[PDB]
DNA sequence: CTCGTAGAGTCCGTGTCAAGGGAGTTATTCCGGCCTGACAAGAGGA
DNA sequence: TCCTCTTGTCAGGCCGGAATAACTCCCTATAATGCGTGACACGGACTCTACGAG
């Protein structure tokens, strides 16, 4: 509804088409947060298992 | 001229007259404020003033 | 930090100016004293004559007109070639005389810097080769460092230390053949390095030590002067403090301008330093305030127009 | 979109900082004032951060979408989506190693306790008031012993060699790199087996825990001092044109400008062999600039140009009330709402 | 047998919340002209 | 009768000189010299009390 660009556009198209699904993605504010903390000497990475 | 127009324009005590009722004008002109430069702050205030 | 250094009064300033003069003159004579710099002088003077160079790229005024320079460099070529043929005592005196006549010339700073740098890099190569050869020797042949000093030191060119070290018949002396090729090939290579020097293998030491002395002297004198005039710099700074630049940035730019002025200052004209330096300190401060002030930097002429 | 979990935090190593960054931002210029295209290679740079407008290079040779991985030969800008200009990071080469404020000034000074040296001492070291003996060989002086100006002079004059001491954040980094975590940890645990005093024991435990965690995590102490400084993507500190010709910029642009200026001036001053006093002043100012950049609020309050309000540094930008401004209160405005 | 040290306690202070003059050189926009594709109308073949 | 193949001539993108801007090297010569609430909790320093070791 607010910060996910791709999600919001895809949901606009879905609503217009008469389908109701969703695609959350990563909130843009959180991406900004990553970049802002990484601007310091702090390594913050999204790990995987 | 800079200092004078700064005071008159960009100051806490220089504010838009609320001009919708004659009462509003007269009461606004006869007002006494404890804020501003050389005066109290809302967080400062206290409860005895 | 500025408060510690007291005011270097007038006669002190003239004193340090004489010391600076002495250092610069010493180093200039020192340049004069190796026969591979006049090679480049004459080569680029001809460049200038053949029109492959510029008349302002080589000299900045003589000492006691194109005619005079052209004739002096013609006779310079003549004397150079005759003393090169007569190299084989006599060569030392003729090199001294050539250096004394060349003292007349003053080169614009970049070329003098380039010549001091070429002589610096040749001495650098000498010292680096000697250090690497002695490293290989002492570490692979286990060369005792006292015999190292006594025997190796002095020539760096002859085989006396080579053949004496191998002659001591010591067991590490026998392993010395393991790296005899490298050591003696480096000795020969060094001999050729000094064949392109040409004088000998001790005057390299003399020149580097004399140059270091002159440079250190000059640096110390300028250090004294600058620390004495920091107060002047800060005094002049007070005007520009409120042009959106920081106070200390201003003082630093003023320091750089004062350094330049000190480097270019001549006391012999007989005027007090402060008035002369003011010009460079203000120039630097103004240029920096103009340049580092605005976010969207604006050329200096446009600022002057504003 | 990846399916992730477990977000990991660690000190960034200098080679990682080089790893993220695509180019070095050497000059402080921002934009051309005539044509407001970004200057290369300034704080706003297309060849480093990204193309200004979608799928079109700076100089304007390549404009078709058909070109997307070509890198314009005149302007070193790759032709791609403008959105990339929101994530690409830069970096700055710092000439003098500078200390990281967070790891120094936070009430528990982790450099200090790692070095078991009080804060005031480290302060005296960084500001160039006294030296510290980094491996002082076979002499009568310890490894974390401070020497004052003229004590260092009498020592140097008497002790020319066998004596390694330095000043400033680079000295701190050098001595920090040399400390043997494992041996000191073993010493401290031996103290725990032998030492019986309440508060001393407690402090000992604290130190032990710190060292243990530090050596297990795999972070090397020397990284606490920064050599390369990353620079946030331009779009997050934009320089958007207000209507009517006036411009608006976040303060980070100004702080970065100041840092780059002082760094360049220090480079030049070093190349010139300037007197020691001035280089020392230069290192002090650079430390100041960095400390304003990382966490503004722990010093003499560097105000901004003509605005009286202290400029907002990264730390302020992260921490707010409460904390996460847009992620935490308040609070992410939302579409499809009315009142 | 006596003294200094160790431990405990209290008070204070900090972080965190509620002066431009210029000569030479190159860059960049701007007008003028060359060089290769593309567009129009009709005709011929299936 | 309808669809396809053909002869022929213009135009737009690209490049060159010019003219107004910019950036560095000349910048210099009397002397000027320091100036810019408030409650909480925790940690550190100082003091007091009591014990163990030489
Ligand atoms: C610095 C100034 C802040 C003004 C401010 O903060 N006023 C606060 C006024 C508050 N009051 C007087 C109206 C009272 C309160 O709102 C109500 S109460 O008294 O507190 O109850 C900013 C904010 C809007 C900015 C202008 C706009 O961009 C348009 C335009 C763009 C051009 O390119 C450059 C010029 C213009 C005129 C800008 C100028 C300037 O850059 C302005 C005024
Ligand atoms: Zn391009």
């Amino acid at each position: 509804k607010s910060d996910d660009v791709n999600g919001r556009t895809k949901m606009y198209k879905n609503i217009v088409d008469g389908n109701h699904q969703m695609e959350p993605g990563m909130p843009e504010s959180f991406n900004v947060l990553l970049k802002e903390i990484r601007s310091l000497g702090i390594n913050i990475e999204l790990e995987d298992e | 001229s800079a200092a004078v127009k700064e005071f008159f324009g960009s100051s806490q005590l220089s504010q838009f007259m609320d001009q919708n009722n004659p009462l509003s004008e007269i009461t606004h002109k006869r007002r006494i404020s404890a804020l501003g430069p050389g005066g109290l702050t809302r967080e400062r205030a206290g409860f005895e003033v | 930090e500025m408060g510690t250094v007291e005011l270097l009064t007038r006669e002190g300033e003239i004193d340090i100016a004489k010391r600076i003069e002495d250092g610069i003159n010493q180093v200039q004579c020192s340049v004069a004293e190796y026969p591979e710099a006049i090679t480049y002088l004459l080569e680029q003077y001809d460049r200038v004559e053949a029109e492959e160079a510029r008349l302002s790229d080589l000299i900045t005024g003589f000492v006691d007109d194109p005619e005079l320079a052209r004739e002096k460099f013609a006779e310079l070529r003549a004397q150079y070639v005759v003393t090169r043929d007569t190299i084989k005592a006599t060569a030392q005196e003729e090199i001294l005389k050539l250096s004394e006549v060349f003292k007349q010339f003053r080169l614009v700073p970049k070329q003098f810097d380039y010549l001091v740098n070429s002589m610096r890099v040749m001495m650098d190569r000498v010292r680096t080769q000697e250090r690497l050869i002695m490293k290989l020797c002492v570490e692979q042949c286990k060369m005792p460092k006292k015999n190292f000093i006594t025997l190796f030191t002095g020539n760096e060119t002859s085989d006396t230390w080579f053949n004496a070290a191998i002659a001591m018949n010591k067991p590490w002396s026998e392993k010395l053949h393991d790296v005899s090729e490298e050591v003696h090939r480096a000795l020969q290579k060094l001999q050729q390095i000094e064949e392109e020097t040409g004088l000998t293998i001790e005057q390299v030491k003399d020149i580097n030590r004399r140059m270091s002395i002159g440079e250190a002297k000059a640096r110390r004198a300028k250090k004294e002067m600058v620390e004495a005039n920091l107060r002047l710099v800060i005094s002049i700074a007070k005007k520009y403090t409120n042009r959106g630049l920081q106070f200390l940035d201003l003082i630093q730019e003023g320091n750089i301008g004062l350094m330049k002025a000190v480097d270019k200052f001549e006391y012999r004209r007989g005027y007090k330093f402060s008035t002369y330096a003011t010009w460079w300190i203000r120039q630097a401060i103004t240029r920096s305030i103009a340049d580092q002030a605005r976010t969207i930097r604006i050329p200096v002429h446009m600022i002057e127009t504003i | 979109t990846e399916e992730f979990d477990a977000i990991k935090i660690a000190l960034a190593s200098p080679d990682m900082i080089r790893s993220w960054s695509f180019g070095e931002v050497k000059k402080p210029e921002t934009i051309n004032y005539r044509t407001f295209k970004p200057e290369r290679d300034g704080l706003f740079c297309a060849r480093i951060f990204g193309p200004v407008k979608d799928y079109e290079c700076l100089c304007g040779k390549y404009k078709r979408l058909k070109h997307r991985g070509v890198i314009c030969e005149k302007c070193g800008v790759e032709v791609t989506q403008t959105k990339v200009r929101r994530e690409r990071m830069g970096h700055i080469e710092l000439a003098s190693p500078t200390a990281h404020i967070w790891f120094l000034k936070s009430l528990p000074s982790r450099i200090g306790l790692l070095l078991d040296m009080p804060l005031r001492d480290i302060e005296r070291v960084l500001y160039f008031e006294s030296y510290v003996v980094i491996e002082g060989g076979m002499t009568n002086l310890e490894r974390q012993q401070i020497l004052t100006e003229e004590q260092y002079l009498d020592a140097l004059e008497e002790f020319g060699d066998e004596f390694d001491a330095k000043m400033g954040a680079e000295a701190i980094q050098a001595l920090l790199k040399s400390m043997d975590l494992e041996q000191e940890c073993e010493q401290l645990r031996e103290e725990l087996n032998e030492t019986n005093s309440e508060t001393k024991r407690k402090k000992l435990t604290k130190r032990i825990k710190l060292l243990e965690a530090f050596v297990q995590s795999g972070n090397k102490p020397e990284w606490m001092i920064l050599t390369v400084l990353p620079v946030l993507p331009p779009d997050l500190r934009p320089l958007v044109p207000l209507d009517g010709g006036r411009f608006a910029t976040s303060d980070l642009n100004d702080l970065y400008r100041r840092v780059i200026n002082r760094n360049n001036r220090l480079k030049r001053l070093l190349d010139l062999a300037a007197p020691d006093i001035i280089v020392r002043n230069e290192k002090r100012m650079l430390q100041e600039a960095v400390d304003a950049l990382l966490d503004n609020g722990r010093r003499g309050r560097a105000i901004t140009g003509s605005n009286k309000r202290p400029l907002k540094s990264l730390a302020d930008m992260i921490k707010g009330k409460q904390g996460r401004f847009r992620q935490n209160l308040l609070g992410k405005r939302v579409d499809y709402s009315g009142r």
